[PDB]
């Protein structure tokens, strides 16, 4: 039972560390989303400027805006790709935490079962002494 | 893996002695009620600043 | 709200629960053993047996 | 330990009943997502309860043996006392025989 | 109620019983031997014979 | 209320236990007088028996 007691204390601290790690992953996804959102907003603003340029009649300004938009789109695409890869990793981490929660409860149940057999063995030893 | 084996044995012995002295119902109960009330006041001040 | 390990409320509940659970379990087990013993078992019957005869006697006693 | 598992099992059953009521309330409310989440929680709770039940059964067999051993021991100590009297008499007789040899 | 080994009531009963049992057994055995002897046996008869 | 009911039952059990204890101590007092008388007779008898 002592080994189980030692393990129970050890598992609890580890879970907290995992939660912090999960938060960082969550934060990273949020950070990418914020950047992606900013890019989309910037692209919309850029599109309006391009539309304004067409009304103005300055072809060169519009062309420059289009190039900027393309660069922004590429950055957005890269961010989107990163998010998808990150999401799969994040899901696994979330799944692991859920699995761990089920496992700790099981461990507590296991301790009770383990304790009873050990006690029975000790009782048998007492009989031998008699 | 000697360190890991050593750590498990050392941790179990140390933890058991500490918890028994630590686990007193009357002492634990008195400390907890005072702490939560203090925490609420601190939280309120932060909230007040945001409101301000 | 989440309940951190260092939080006072979470720690207090766990400590209180462990002390309470151990005391309650130990008392019940000891009590059950006392109940299990044969001496306790027929003692109740003896008390039950004793009162009914006394009640009949009491009625006779109170009759006049 | 058996009592502790039972208490946990009882708590889980109570929690499950409460969860079921919440799910029923959710259906009345019309929020499908809340009900689905509750069902998942109930399933997890059920699994925990099942594990606890399995542990209790294993524990009970061990507990019964321990109880049986105590009963056996009680019979044995009484027998030992009886044995002591028998053992003492033969030893005394042997000592008496030795005295005769000395004479 | 269960009767712990350290309990005063349980210890007192056991100690009292051992002393009482030994004293009672020893006296009875010694008394029986005196009764067993032939001198005691016809002495009673002599007294009975003498009174009539 | 739930807490009170559980606590009340425990309290009732404790009261019942006390009554049982009271019966036991009273019996013990009677036993000492009986035990002493038995011991005195045995001691006197042993000395007499040896002679």
């Amino acid at each position: 039972e002592k080994m189980l007691e030692q393990a129970i204390l050890e598992m609890q601290e580890d879970l907290v560390q995992l939660r912090q790690g999960v938060a960082q992953a969550i934060a990273a996804q949020k950070r990418s989303e914020k950047q992606y959102n900013d890019a989309q907003n910037e692209i919309n603003k850029w599109q309006r400027n391009a539309q304004l340029a067409l009304q103005k009649g300055d072809e060169n300004l519009a062309r420059q805006a289009l190039e900027r938009k393309k660069t922004y789109t590429d950055t957005s695409a890269a961010l989107k790709a990163s998010l998808d890869t990150q999401s799969t990793q994040v899901e696994t981490l979330k799944r692991n935490l859920i699995q761990l929660e089920s496992k700790i409860s099981e461990a507590k149940t296991k301790k009770e079962m383990l304790k009873a057999r050990i006690t029975t063995a000790k009782a048998q030893e007492q009989l031998q002494g008699m | 893996m000697g360190l890991f084996d050593r750590i498990k044995r050392v941790v179990s012995s140390n933890l058991n002695d500490l918890v028994n002295k630590a686990e007193d119902p009357e002492k634990m109960l008195e400390q907890a009620i005072l702490e939560m009330q203090e925490d609420l006041v601190q939280l309120r001040q932060g909230v007040a600043q945001a409101i301000a | 709200v989440r309940g951190m390990n260092t939080s006072s409320a979470m720690s207090a509940f766990e400590r209180m629960e462990e002390k309470v659970l151990m005391q309650e379990s130990r008392a019940q087990a000891l009590g059950e053993l006392a109940g299990a013993d044969l001496e306790t078992q027929f003692a109740q019957l003896e008390g039950g047996s004793d009162v009914d005869d006394e009640l009949a006697a009491l009625k006779a006693q109170m009759l006049p």
